[PDB]
C-alpha cells in the first residue's frame, strides 16, 4: 500500500492531505507539491476556501517571502488538468478537492541553516509551508481558524551515472608544484573522501604542515556562507628538493559540528536530525561543497577541488 | 502531524 | 565487507569485559554500530547503539553497566563492561546500519560467548 | 519499554509452509520496523526494514507487512535453508526492542 500524512484544523473544519513531505528536482524541472482538502459546507457559511503554498525565508529577525501560490471550494469551472495520480485516490478515499503548486524551476531548495543555541525562535532557512484555510475575504487578517499550517521539503539529491574526475593543478614559483584529486564526481554524507596529493618540492624550504579540509558553500541571497565540516591535518612534510605522494581520508559528519553556529542543514521539519545540506545542482539557499588541499611552508599554497557532497537518491523513502 | 493510508 | 568481534571468555562475576568489534568493506561514520546478546537459548536483546554521525544508546537491563564506543581510524567498535552478572551469560554479537538512513541492521559478525 | 510482543515463541514450519510472524507494540511506532534471521550461534541477518522493504542480499520470498501498529513478517514459501531464529524489531523508540524471537524447526 503507501502511508500519507493528514494533518487537520484545530476546529475540525478543514484538513490538509498530503502523500510527502518532500518534492524533487530533476535539474530542469521540479514536482508539483499537490494535495487535496476535505470541506465543510455546512460550516462554510463565507462560500470560499483556498490553499497556499509559501517559499518562505527567515533570518531582530527577518520574515520574508520569495515565492506565494494559491489554488481554488466550490470547484474550479476549468482547471481540472492538473489534478496528479496522488490526489486522485484521496478523492477515492473520502467532499474533497485538489490543491496543486508546480514551484517554478530556479528557486532554492529545503535548507535548515541551524538553529544556534543561543536562540530560540523559529528556525532560519527556506522552509516551505502549506496553509490551507477558509475566508470570506481573501484579504482578511487570517486568524487561528480551521486554517491548518503544513511545513514541507523540496530537495536535490545524487546526480547517477558518471561524472568528471575533480582532477587539479598548481604550481608555484624553480616550480613548487601541487597536484590533488579524488575517485568520483559525487560523494556522499559520512563516507571517506578519498584526497590524492601529489607534490615535487624544488624549493629549499620544508613543507612544515599539511590540511585536508571539506569545505561547505551555501549561498544565501534572499552572501554566502563557508565554513569547513572536516579537517584532517597531518604532520607529513615535503622534504627539499623530493618527490612526494600521499593519500589522505576524511568524513565530514554533523556530530562535531552542531557547536559551529550558522551551518546549514537538510531541511528540519520540526527539530529532528539531518544531514548537512546535500548539495544544490537563484534566490534563496544554493549549496555546494570543495575538497580543499593545502601546504604550509616553514607561506601557504593550496589547491581546491570541485567536490559534490550529497545523498544518494533514496529508493525506499524520505529521511522521515 | 498525523498519518494514514491510501486507498 | 565484514564484522569481527573478539573478547568472549570466562568470568566470574563482578567482572569486566572489552568486546571489539573490526569491520571491512564500511566506515563508521555512514554507518551506526549495535550490540545484541542471544543469552543460553533465549532470544535477542538490544543491549546498545552507537550512532557515528551524531555523537550513544544502550538499554536499561544494561545501563550504567555495558558501554559502547567505537575506535574510527580502525574501522571498529567496543562493548565494555563493568559489575557483569550471571544474567549477563550470552553469547554477543556486533551489528552495523545504514546511518543515512536508519533501516535496521544489515551485518552481523560471528558471534563471541561470554559467561558469568 | 514498547514491549514489542511478537508470537509464537516457536513454529514447526515443513518446507513450503507460509511461515509467519504477528508482532503487535504496546504503543504506535509508525513504520519503523526491521526483522532479522539468526542461525544457531552465530551473526544474525536483517530481512526486512520500513516493515516493508527487502534489504540488498534478501532473498525475494521474504515479505514485511503492515496493518496498524501490528507489523508481520512473512515467507512466501519456506525453503529447507530457512529454518532460525527470527526477531520482529521497531526502531523509532528507544529502548528498540527485539521480539522475544519465534524458531522454526522442521
Amino acid at each position: 500500500g503507501t502511508r500519507v500524512f493528514k494533518k487537520a484544523s484545530p476546529n475540525g473544519k478543514l484538513t490538509v492531505y498530503l502523500g510527502k513531505r518532500d518534492f524533487v528536482d530533476h535539474i530542469d524541472l521540479v514536482e508539483p507539491v499537490d494535495g487535496v482538502v476535505l470541506v465543510d459546507p455546512e460550516y462554510l457559511k463565507e462560500r470560499r476556501v483556498y490553499v497556499t503554498l509559501t517559499c518562505a525565508f527567515r533570518y531582530l529577525t527577518f520574515r520574508k517571502d520569495l515565492f506565494v501560490a494559491n489554488v481554488q471550494f466550490p470547484p474550479a469551472p476549468e482547471d481540472k488538468k492538473p489534478l496528479t495520480r496522488l490526489q486522485e485516490r484521496l478523492i477515492k478515499k473520502l467532499h474533497a478537492y485538489p490543491f496543486t503548486f508546480e514551484i517554478p524551476p530556479n528557486l532554492p531548495c529545503s535548507v535548515t541553516l541551524q538553529p544556534g543555541p543561543e536562540d530560540t525562535g523559529k528556525a532560519c532557512g527556506v522552509d516551505y509551508e502549506v496553509k490551507a484555510f477558509c475566508a470570506e475575504n481573501l484579504e482578511e487578517k487570517i486568524h487561528k481558524r480551521n486554517s491548518v499550517r503544513l511545513v514541507i521539503r523540496k530537495v536535490q539529491y545524487a546526480p547517477e551515472r558518471p561524472g568528471p574526475q575533480p582532477t587539479a593543478e598548481t604550481t608555484r614559483q624553480k616550480p613548487l608544484h601541487l597536484e590533488a584529486s579524488l575517485d568520483k564526481e559525487i560523494y556522499y554524507h559520512g563516507e571517506p573522501i578519498s584526497v590524492n596529493v601529489h607534490v615535487t618540492n624544488n624549493t629549499n624550504k620544508t613543507v612544515k604542515k599539511i590540511k585536508i579540509s571539506v569545505r561547505q558553500y551555501a549561498d544565501i541571497c534572499l552572501a554566502q556562507y563557508k565554513c569547513p565540516v572536516a579537517m584532517e591535518e597531518a604532520d607529513d612534510t615535503v622534504a627539499p628538493s623530493s618527490t612526494f605522494c600521499k593519500v589522505y581520508t576524511l568524513t565530514p559528519f554533523l556530530a562535531n559540528n552542531r557547536e559551529k553556529r550558522g551551518l546549514a542543514l537538510d531541511g528540519k521539519l520540526k527539530h529532528e536530525d539531518t544531514n548537512l545540506a546535500s548539495s544544490t545542482l537563484i534566490l534563496g539557499i544554493i549549496v555546494s561543497y570543495k575538497v580543499k588541499v593545502k601546504l604550509v611552508v616553514s607561506s601557504d599554497v593550496a589547491v581546491e577541488l570541485p567536490f559534490t557532497l550529497m545523498h544518494p537518491k533514496p529508493k525506499e523513502e524520505p529521511p522521515h | 502531524t498525523v498519518s494514514t493510508s491510501l486507498g | 565487507v565484514q564484522l569481527v568481534e573478539s573478547g568472549g571468555g570466562l568470568v566470574q562475576p563482578g567482572g569486566s569485559l572489552r568486546l571489539s568489534c573490526a569491520a571491512s568493506g564500511f566506515n563508521v561514520y555512514s554507518s551506526s554500530i549495535h550490540w545484541v546478546r542471544q543469552a543460553p537459548g533465549k532470544g535477542l536483546e538490544w543491549v546498545a547503539s552507537i550512532s557515528s554521525y551524531y555523537g550513544t544508546y544502550y538499554a536499561d537491563s544494561v545501563k550504567g553497566r555495558f558501554t559502547i564506543s567505537a575506535d574510527t581510524s580502525k574501522n571498529t567498535a567496543y562493548l565494555q563492561m563493568n559489575s557483569l552478572r550471571a544474567e549477563d551469560t550470552a553469547v554477543y554479537y556486533c551489528a552495523r546500519s545504514r546511518q543515512f538512513w536508519y533501516s535496521g541492521l544489515d551485518y552481523w559478525g560471528q558471534g563471541t560467548l561470554v559467561t558469568v | 519499554d514498547i514491549q514489542m510482543t511478537q508470537s509464537p515463541s516457536s513454529l514447526s514450519a515443513s518446507v513450503g509452509d507460509r511461515v509467519t510472524i504477528t508482532c503487535r507494540a504496546s504503543q504506535s511506532v509508525s513504520s519503523a520496523v526491521a526483522w532479522y534471521q539468526q542461525k544457531p550461534g552465530k551473526a544474525p541477518k536483517l530481512l526486512i526494514y520500513s516493515a516493508s522493504s527487502l534489504y540488498s542480499g534478501v532473498p525475494s520470498r521474504f515479505s514485511g507487512s503492515r496493518s496498524g501498529t501490528d507489523f508481520t513478517l512473512t515467507i512466501s514459501s519456506l525453503q529447507p535453508e530457512d529454518f532460525a531464529t527470527y526477531y520482529c524489531q521497531q526502531y523509532k523508540y528507544v529502548p528498540v526492542t527485539f521480539g522475544q524471537g519465534t524458531k522454526v524447526e522442521i
